[PDB]
């Protein structure tokens, strides 16, 4: 048993659009709206396979218009924000000097719209910060995972600071080695 | 339920701005533009979809433009036309955001873009009248029309019969000869042949007339040669009828 | 801050596989915000509304011969197609687990501490993790964090057990997936 | 990217079956489209082909889809001087663009019925000298050839339907500004037959 | 090979 998914959405004012395909919960690939181009989840997989960034591209034209015709049809009915679950974890168990990646897991939230900075003794950090798209969910609403590979040290402390407008306050999920 | 395109044709100079207008159909989402030079397969260009391009080639981009004025046409601009453009442009629609339907063509536009304009004849119209020969061997009577020294190609050859365009008995040919095969412009000559019944032709009260339809120079164009401008005009010839 | 309200429009193309590519139930979902409102289930044969806000949708998708017969042709056009197309490095994906086993604590023996069974960065999600008292299955006591995804083709299980210690212990951890031909052990002492 | 067509032309008598292809790619298949494109007249769409091994048929037109192989076959029944047109075949990738094959250039060659050869001279309701000599009442296996000579011009085979009296004939016209030039002399470069009516 | 999208169609308006 397994299960493949086209996801795919649209939301206004922020004009933000989203083409993916997903395998079993993890993303196949997306396609950059900016760049208008497919971006393979793993590199590997652009060699396996290949895809029509248009047929995407054409698809979020559509949705666009539809939910132009959505919103009129609803009355212009907003969404009523999902605060999600903030989870931090690493990839494998923590060892001093040896190399590991800090996951940032958001869970369960609508609208597909998220601020995720990673602190590092309450500083911004961007080196290797890696990020996947809205990925689906069977309740429809998101998840979306954010990385940070580190060198784990016991003169650090971390956080992975989560901004969404279902939160009262910016929500800050910490760890630091133990 | 048809696209709509204007003009039919259409003859410019070298590095001026054509704008082909089309009127997709109605209801329709997706709008495109097609082309096809003489010889060459019928090219996409561009797509049109919810006051946006979706799909361009290569040949678009560069000095090439769609336009929406109002929610019923559609137009291409070309704001430097070469020599390259001389094509047949087809304007599309299709209904289904989704595209899993059929395109439907324009009639087209017929665009000739000339390096100079002093090689533009307009046609001489000749119609000929039937053999008394053909009549007392088969009892039946076909006129020739004529159109000679033509520059350039794509003309609109059409016979007229009391006054109504006829069809029936009616034959033109579907490529023209050159006068001067030995030249790069050189000028045209067509026929055409109206057979009808020796009873037909004999009755003097039945008129008979050839009409070409040419396209030449604008009414915004330069023109500084002695013989008159080759405009876009219609050149006829006729006949009535013969008892004899 | 950022009060404006906000407005959705989501759909979801989902193939859901039985037997291989044997059975093939295909659904295409509309979503207005949080709010289904239409859906073509391949095993209806046509769009349905799924709230009075999807009514429109329904008549006029279901009209729309062109639209209505990619639907009925999704499970094989589509469904059957893209899962051909990832096979090799999707269905056929396998990833060795690495596993570690560690004490929570470094607290004394005969007092508690719960020893951790790290299985990570493996795919697919199938595991079978078991913890052994010396070669004895320990069926209770067991802290198991369940299966996590990673984001990034690989998943991770933290499986404990409660643990009294006593001056020779020899506890270990067996792990059965997929890509492993035998069961991977490991062995961890006092 | 590029889409091929076989037979580039195609000549066809009256009432007989014919049939070409249309080579596609295999790879990002969603629609195979067919044209029928006549001279004076707009490309009307034939067909939209999605399904691997379905048969569509509109009229005595059938058109085969084949996407493992990339290829698609048109056919023509009891073919009739009205299906004499231009047939294009395009496909369409994940988008809407379609990409266009070279097309088949059919020609209906009609049923020439009770034939009469016969060379006319024809004179001007303008007069003079300038005189037209038509070659008509011949049938479809007769072939007209070009002039060879440069102050003379011929004009290619042209078939005309006299619809009200249920009549096709054949018809070319020749002229030249010579006063050495004749009719009899006018349809030298083709085969004409010894029964042609050269009128006294 | 390639992964096919599934197109989508306008809403009813
Ligand atoms: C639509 O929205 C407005 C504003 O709240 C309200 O006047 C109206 O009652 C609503 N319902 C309908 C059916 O128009
Ligand atoms: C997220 O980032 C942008 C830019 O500062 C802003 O519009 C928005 O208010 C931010 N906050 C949330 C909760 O999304
Ligand atoms: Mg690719
Ligand atoms: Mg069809
Ligand atoms: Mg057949």
């Amino acid at each position: 048993e397994h299960v493949i998914i086209q996801a795919e959405f649209y939301l206004n004012p922020d004009q933000s659009g989203e083409f993916m395909f997903d395998f079993d919960g993890d993303e196949i690939f997306h396609v950059d709206m900016a760049k208008k181009e497919t971006v393979w989840r793993l590199e590997e997989f652009g060699r396996f396979a290949s895809f029509e960034a248009q047929g995407a591209l054409a698809n979020i034209a559509v949705d666009k218009a539809n939910l132009e015709i959505m919103t009129k049809r609803s009355n212009y009915t907003p969404i009523t924000n999902v605060p999600p679950e903030v989870t931090v974890l690493t990839n494998s168990p923590v060892e001093l000097r040896e190399p590991n990646v800090l996951i940032c897991f958001i869970d369960k939230f609508t609208p597909p719209v998220v601020n995720v900075t990673w602190l590092r003794n309450g500083k911004p950090v961007t080196t290797g910060v890696s990020e996947t798209v809205f990925l689906p969910r069977e309740d429809h609403l998101f998840r979306k995972f954010h990385y940070l590979p580190f060198l784990p040290s016991t003169e650090d402390v971390y956080d992975c600071r989560v901004e969404h407008w279902g939160l009262d306050e910016p929500l800050l999920k910490h760890w630091e080695f133990d | 339920p048809e696209v709509t395109q204007t003009p039919s044709h259409q003859v410019t100079q070298m590095g001026q701005e054509v704008i082909l207008r089309c009127v997709p159909i109605s209801n329709h989402l997706y709008f495109y533009w097609y082309r096809q030079i003489l010889g060459q397969k019928v090219e996409f260009l561009v797509s049109f979809y919810n006051n946006e391009i979706s799909e361009k080639s290569e040949i678009f981009d560069d000095q090439f433009s769609v336009e929406r004025p109002d929610g019923s046409n559609f137009t291409l601009k070309i704001r430097s036309t070469k020599l390259e453009d001389s094509a047949m442009y087809f304007c599309a629609s299709s209904r289904l955001a989704g595209g899993m339907d059929e395109q439907f063509f324009g009639p087209g536009t017929r665009l000739t873009v000339l390096e100079d304009l002093k090689n533009v004849f307009p046609p001489e119209v000749a119609v000929f009248e039937p053999s008394e020969a053909e009549i007392s061997h088969t009892q039946k009577a076909t006129l020739v029309c004529l159109a000679t020294g033509f520059y350039p190609d794509h003309v609109e050859l059409s016979w007229w019969v009391n006054g109504k365009e006829v069809h029936s008995g009616v034959c033109t040919d579907p490529q023209p000869l050159k006068e001067q095969p030995a030249l790069n412009d050189s000028r045209y000559a067509l026929s055409s042949r109206l057979r009808v019944s020796a009873t037909f032709w004999q009755n003097p009260r039945n008129h008979f007339r050839c009409q070409v339809q040419f396209y030449g120079l604008s009414e915004n164009d330069e023109w500084t040669q002695d013989r008159a401008k080759p405009v876009t005009q219609i050149v006829s010839a006729e006949a009535w009828g013969r008892a004899d | 801050g950022d009060t404006r309200p906000r407005f959705l429009e989501y759909s979801t193309s989902e193939c859901h596989f039985f037997n291989g590519t044997e059975r093939v139930r295909f659904l295409d979902r509309y979503f207005y915000n949080q709010e289904e409102y239409v859906r073509f289930d391949s095993d209806v044969g046509e769009f349905r509304a799924v709230t009075e806000l999807g009514r429109p949708d329904e008549e006029y998708w279901n009209s729309q011969k062109d639209f209505l017969e990619d639907r009925r042709a999704a499970v094989d056009t589509y469904c059957r197609h893209n899962y051909g197309v990832g096979e090799s490095f999707t269905v056929q994906r396998r990833v060795h687990p690495k596993v570690t086993v560690y004490p929570s604590k470094t607290q004394p023996l005969q007092h508690h501490n719960l020893l951790v069974c790290s299985v990570s960065g493996f795919y697919p999600g199938s595991i079978e993790v078991r913890w052994f008292r010396n070669g004895q299955e320990e069926k209770t006591g067991v802290v198991s964090t369940g299966l996590i995804h990673n984001g990034d083709w690989t998943f991770q299980t933290l499986v404990m057990l409660e643990t009294v210690p006593r001056s020779g212990e020899v506890y270990t951890c067996q792990v059965e997936h997929p890509s492993v031909t035998s069961p991977l052990t490991v062995e961890w002492r006092a | 990217l590029n889409v091929e067509q076989s037979p580039q032309s195609l000549h066809v008598q009256e009432g007989d079956s014919t049939n070409f292809t249309c080579s596609f790619p295999s790879s990002n298949f969603y629609a195979l489209h067919w044209y029928r494109w006549e001279t004076a007249k707009s490309p009307e769409a034939l067909f939209v082909m999605t399904l691997n091994g379905d048969e569509k048929k509109k009229g005595r037109i059938s058109a085969t889809l084949n996407t493992k192989e990339g290829y698609s076959y048109l056919y023509i029944k009891g073919s009739q001087p009205e299906d004499s047109a231009t047939y294009l075949c395009a496909f369409k990738a994940a988008g809407n663009k379609l990409t266009f094959g070279g097309g088949t250039r059919v020609l209906v060659k009609p049923n020439i019925q009770n034939p009469d050869p016969a060379v006319y001279q024809l004179r001007d309701s303008k007069s003079s000298d300038k005189s037209v000599c038509l070659f008509t009442d011949f049938d479809s296996q007769t072939n007209v050839s070009q002039s060879k000579d440069s102050d003379v011009y011929i004009t290619d085979k042209c078939v005309l339907d006299m619809r009200s009296m249920d009549f096709k004939s054949n018809s070319a016209v020749a002229w030249s500004n010579k006063s050495d030039f004749a009719c009899a002399n006018a349809f030298n470069n083709s085969i004409i037959p010894e029964d042609t009516f050269f009128p006294s | 090979r390639f992964y096919k999208t599934l197109r989508a169609e306008q809403a009813s308006q």
